């Protein structure tokens, strides 16, 4: 019974990681604030 | 500016310079030649 | 010139950079492109088009 | 000579919603796909456009005046919008805007014209020669002191014929585009995008602008040249551009698919 419950529990995960584009957005969030920063940085090139 | 390791004892402004990798100076590839095109034209302009 | 770093003006444009033959499709109005942060990567030759 | 001929219907004009059209390239930059956010002289969408008829009887071409930028839009078949005139006093004293595109010549000529109070163009076609030629022309008196010239090619209820035309820094721009319209009574919903045609530099003081409409009097009419004329039918629409930041988005081949009025 408890293999079967751990053997379960790891397909939901994958299910749920899988099927939720939302789950990951701790690291989304910094990739984003970083390239965000670095347009921002290359676009104060074009202020008089 | 005789050879790689006076430019990093320049760098780190030291005699001696410990193990490890350090960022000395900036490569870039100087332009060659200079390029001009325009609109054909071949009439002055009426200054007379 | 191309495949070259070359400085270069065309129609007053002015800049520095290696020039290659490109794939995109101006449509026959415009003169160059630019980046999505406003950088210049292609321009239409006054001449050739 | 000048011809000052009224025999038209009175009724107060229509209006309507602008709905998502009128918009140009600002500038002549190539992007693909970016999001470009831009502060000009934009048509608002959904916006108080006034409608003009030309309906056989209307002919009603009033002295609009001319804000910061007019958009204008027209469906039809006959061909009887020619041009545009533009001005602050319509009038020998000072330099006039004129342009009328027949469907043989374009011509822009910048002079000082002494407009007729009724500027039209008429067109008189017989059933031997099976030909429609313009026989009066009668938008002003005579060309009185030109100061600009330029004449190019023709642009070509089923066509639709977008223009904006927007005077700023002495530079007058005409953004046209020509595309297929089913509708023969009113704006389609789709978008579409006005590429440049001429920033022709005039450089003129221009307060009010009028449009030059056709006659095409061929058998119909036995009245004299002064109350009797006939034509076909002909719709424009006449809207204002105002200080508006857009966002435009750029497909991957370089023209705008899509639009947001902040
Ligand atoms: C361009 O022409 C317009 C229209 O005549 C001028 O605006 C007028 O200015 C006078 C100044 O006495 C006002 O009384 C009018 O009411 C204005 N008319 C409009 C429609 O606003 C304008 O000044 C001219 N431009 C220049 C630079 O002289
Ligand atoms: C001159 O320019 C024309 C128009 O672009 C072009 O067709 C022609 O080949 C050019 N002649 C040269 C570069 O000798
Ligand atoms: C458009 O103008 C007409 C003029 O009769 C007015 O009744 C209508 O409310 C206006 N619509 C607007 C401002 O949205
Ligand atoms: C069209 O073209 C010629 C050349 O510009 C011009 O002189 C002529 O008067 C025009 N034709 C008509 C019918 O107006
Ligand atoms: C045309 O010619 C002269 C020279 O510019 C000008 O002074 C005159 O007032 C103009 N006349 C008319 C009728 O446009
Ligand atoms: C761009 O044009 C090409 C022409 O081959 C077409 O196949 C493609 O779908 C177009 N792209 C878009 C985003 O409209």
């Amino acid at each position: 019974l408890i293999a079967n419950q751990f053997n379960s529990a790891i397909g939901k995960i994958q299910d749920s990681l899988s099927s939720t584009p939302s789950a990951l957005g701790k690291l989304q969030d910094v990739v984003n604030q970083n390239a965000q920063a670095l347009n921002t940085l290359v676009k104060q090139l074009s202020s008089n | 500016a005789l050879d790689p390791l006076s430019e990093t004892k320049c760098t780190l402004k030291s005699f001696t310079v410990e193990k490890g990798i350090y960022q000395t100076s900036n490569f870039r590839v100087q332009p060659t030649e200079s390029i001009v095109r325009f609109p054909n034209i071949t009439n002055l302009c009426p200054f007379g | 010139v191309k495949n070259k770093c070359v400085n270069f003006n065309f129609n007053g444009l002015t800049g520095t950079g290696v020039l290659t033959e490109s794939n995109k499709k101006f449509l026959p109005f415009q003169q160059f492109g630019r980046d999505i942060a406003d950088t210049t990567d292609a321009v239409r030759d006054p001449q050739t088009l | 000579q000048c011809v000052n001929l009224t025999t038209r219907t009175q009724l107060p004009p229509a209006y309507t919603n602008s709905f998502t059209r009128g918009v140009y390239y600002p500038d002549k930059v190539f992007r693909s796909s970016v999001l470009h956010s831009t502060q000009d002289l934009f048509l608002p969408f959904f916006s108080n456009v006034t409608w003009f008829h030309a309906i056989h009887k209307r002919f009603d071409n009033p002295v609009l005046p001319f804000n910061d930028g007019v958009y204008f839009a027209s469906t039809e078949k006959s061909n009887i919008i020619r041009g545009w005139i533009f001005g602050t006093t319509l009038d020998s004293k000072t330099q006039s805007l004129l342009i009328v595109n027949n469907a043989t010549n374009v011509v822009i000529k910048v002079c000082e014209f002494q407009f007729c109070n009724d500027p039209f163009l008429g067109v008189y076609y017989h059933k031997n020669n099976k030909s429609w030629m313009e026989s009066e022309f009668r938008v002003y008196s005579s060309a009185n002191n030109c100061t600009f010239e330029y004449v190019s090619q023709p642009f070509l209820f089923k066509n639709l014929r977008e223009f904006v035309f927007k005077n700023i820094d002495g530079y007058f721009k005409i953004y046209s585009k020509h595309t297929p319209i089913n509708l023969v009574r009113d704006l389609p919903q789709g978008f579409s995008a006005l590429e440049p045609l001429v920033d022709l530099p005039i450089g003129i003081n221009i307060t009010r602008f009028q449009t030059l409409l056709a006659l095409h009097r061929s058998y119909l009419t036995p009245g004299d040249s002064s109350s009797g004329w006939t034509a076909g039918a002909a719709a424009y629409y006449v809207g204002y551009l105002q200080p508006r930041t857009f966002l435009l988005k750029y497909n991957e081949n370089g023209t705008i698919t899509d639009a947001v009025d902040c």
